[PDB]
């Protein structure tokens, strides 16, 4: 049951790059462009913008919940791993949570690349079977009158959670509301928090 | 493929390594970590050498012990490297020479895959479906927890995509199918041994049949 012998991962990854690049197969600036997209463009700030708009614009909310792709496209936020979007609505009796049990699939352009924990074996194995306990352990208590619904991202649909809007935010601006919609709110493991 | 990657429902893992809203650090935690995805896209979009589905499958093909001890982004380094060798673009010799040491790859496939199903049904929202009780040794986008189980349609996609079990093996006969959001009661999947409500799995048409 021992691990196989391996060169350091950094050496292996750059060997793969260099093998391909030295054959002319990687355009100039290609991987650096993707790094920039992944770091700067794909971002949960975008999903937060979308949530805030939904919270303050009933018509947009309806659109987001019925044709998430169209709603996202209005903002220009479709992209790789985010071409067919479904938003799922939390309600006073329903909490939604997203996973990719098979790997890591995530709505990259609007949530950002997944965090390490989302890709963990612990999350992948457990949240589909014991989501209430997982969320509890992570710091989110879901009252016992709420059905938890776990969306397993097994095909091309890419999900975002539309959380309930908390009390104490009435009249906030879109900017103020965006600030409290975090990455974890979009994944579904957190509920938006309003400061004291 | 009933591999160790099919983790949903496995028992014995500990805590998820996160508390909500904790700092996750930068997008990439080492200077190579953007390479796997970038080079996957080179392969898919620039070379035309493989599909994303083939990347999912080649990661499933890691030797099981190897899969279990390998960090996420490293699995995709291994997987993309493997595809580049299988497709005749690179050699393992040159990878190992450049790396300065061993670069073990995923294992060879032991299935040629299967075509998009000839006979399938267009389902409607509210309809009850069963996941076909089938075993596929190659790639499939059906987690085993739902095989043979009953649920109801919550959405039919308005787009269609190649059948994974074909395109994940680079076959020519993946066709196109919509997928369905199938909602299962927690108890349908895990009996009494769950604390959840429902699970929605996004299932290709060809994995489904009408319920009884
Ligand atoms: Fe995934
Ligand atoms: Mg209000
Ligand atoms: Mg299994
Ligand atoms: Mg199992």
């Amino acid at each position: 049951n021992a691990a196989p012998a391996q060169a350091p991962v950094s050496d292996r990854a750059w060997a793969l790059f260099r093998a391909l690049d030295g054959k002319g197969l990687v355009p100039d600036g290609y991987v650096e462009g993707w790094k920039k997209t992944f770091e700067e463009d794909f971002s949960p700030r975008r999903g937060a913008e979308l949530v805030a708009r939904a919270w303050t614009d009933p018509e947009f909310r309806q659109l987001l919940l019925t044709d998430g792709t169209a709603a996202v496209a209005q903002y220009g936020y479709l992209g790789p791993q985010g071409e067919y979007i479904v938003a799922v609505e939390d309600t006073p009796t329903l909490k939604n949570v997203i996973v990719c049990s098979l790997c890591s699939c995530t709505a990259w352009p609007i949530l950002g690349l997944p965090p390490t924990w989302y890709k963990s074996f612990e999350y992948r194995a457990r949240v589909v079977r014991e989501p209430r306990k997982v969320l509890s352990e992570m710091g989110t208590e879901i009252a016992s009158d709420i059905e938890i619904r776990v969306y397993d991202t097994t095909a091309e649909t890419r999900y975002m959670v539309l959380p309930q809007r908390p009390a104490g935010t009435e009249g906030w601006s879109q900017e103020q509301l965006q600030e409290i919609v975090t990455k974890d709110c979009l994944i579904g493991v957190a509920i938006p928090q309003v400061p004291t | 493929m009933d591999g160790v990657h099919d983790l949903a429902g496995v028992q014995g893992f500990g805590k998820v390594p996160h508390t909500v809203n904790a700092d996750i650090g930068p997008t990439f935690h080492a200077e190579w970590e953007h390479l796997p995805y970038s080079l996957m896209f080179a392969g898919v979009a620039e070379l035309g050498a493989f599909s994303v589905d083939e990347v999912k499958y080649v990661v499933e093909r890691m030797e099981p012990r190897h899969y279990m001890m390998t960090p996420y982004y490293e699995r995709y380094v291994i997987g993309v490297a493997t595809l580049m060798v299988e497709k005749g673009i690179l050699t393992q010799d040159e990878l190992e020479s450049l790396a300065g040491g061993p670069f073990p790859l995923s294992r060879p496939s032991e299935s040629e895959g299967r075509p998009a199903p000839v006979e399938t049904t267009t389902f409607e929202v509210g309809q009850r479906v069963r996941v076909r009780d089938e075993y596929v040794p190659g790639h499939i986008r059906m987690p085993a927890y739902c095989r043979g189980r009953v649920g109801t349609i919550s959405h039919r996609t308005t787009e269609k995509w190649p059948f994974p079990d074909a395109i994940g093996h680079g076959r020519n006969d993946a066709g196109e199918e919509p997928t369905y959001h199938v909602k299962f009661a927690a108890e349908e999947l895990f009996g009494s041994d769950t604390d959840g409500g429902s699970v929605v799995v996004d299932l290709f048409e060809g994995y489904l049949e009408p319920a009884a």
